[PDB]
Protein backbone atom coordinates (compact mmCIF):
# COMPACT_ATOMS: atom_id res chain seq x y z
CA UNK A 1 0.00 0.00 0.00
CA UNK A 2 1.12 4.03 -0.29
CA UNK A 3 1.05 6.52 2.70
CA UNK A 4 -0.24 10.45 3.25
CA UNK A 5 -3.06 10.32 5.77
CA UNK A 6 -4.13 13.64 7.75
CA UNK A 7 -1.84 15.71 5.80
CA UNK A 8 1.42 14.24 6.74
CA UNK A 9 2.89 14.83 2.87
CA UNK A 10 1.27 16.52 0.35
CA UNK A 11 -2.82 15.66 2.17
CA UNK A 12 -3.75 14.82 -1.48
CA UNK A 13 -7.35 13.28 -2.70
CA UNK A 14 -5.86 12.40 -6.43
CA UNK A 15 -3.70 10.46 -4.37
CA UNK A 16 -6.57 8.51 -2.27
CA UNK A 17 -7.88 7.78 -6.03
CA UNK A 18 -4.35 5.43 -6.21
CA UNK A 19 -6.14 3.21 -3.75
CA UNK A 20 -7.84 1.56 -6.50
CA UNK A 21 -7.48 3.68 -9.48
CA UNK B 1 -3.63 18.67 -2.56
CA UNK B 2 -5.93 20.84 -0.91
CA UNK B 3 -6.04 23.48 1.61
CA UNK B 4 -8.62 22.08 4.27
CA UNK B 5 -8.78 20.29 7.73
CA UNK B 6 -8.72 16.47 6.32
CA UNK B 7 -7.61 14.36 8.40
CA UNK B 8 -9.38 10.90 8.76
CA UNK B 9 -12.97 11.39 8.45
CA UNK B 10 -13.01 12.57 4.88
CA UNK B 11 -9.88 10.30 3.40
CA UNK B 12 -12.11 7.65 4.46
CA UNK B 13 -15.25 8.43 3.11
CA UNK B 14 -13.49 9.88 -0.25
CA UNK B 15 -10.93 6.33 -0.59
CA UNK B 16 -14.16 4.28 0.18
CA UNK B 17 -15.95 6.38 -2.94
CA UNK B 18 -13.44 6.01 -4.91
CA UNK B 19 -12.17 2.03 -4.61
CA UNK B 20 -15.85 0.24 -4.20
CA UNK B 21 -14.45 -1.35 -0.86
CA UNK B 22 -11.89 -3.51 -3.15
CA UNK B 23 -8.65 -4.49 -1.77
CA UNK B 24 -7.45 -1.15 -0.10
CA UNK B 25 -5.46 -0.83 3.44
CA UNK B 26 -7.00 1.52 6.73
CA UNK B 27 -8.69 -1.20 8.33
CA UNK B 28 -7.26 0.05 12.17
CA UNK B 29 -5.99 -3.16 13.40
CA UNK B 30 -5.91 -2.98 17.39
Amino acid sequence: GIVEQCCTSICSLYQLENYCN
Amino acid sequence: FVNQHLCGSHLVEALYLVCGERGFFYTPKT
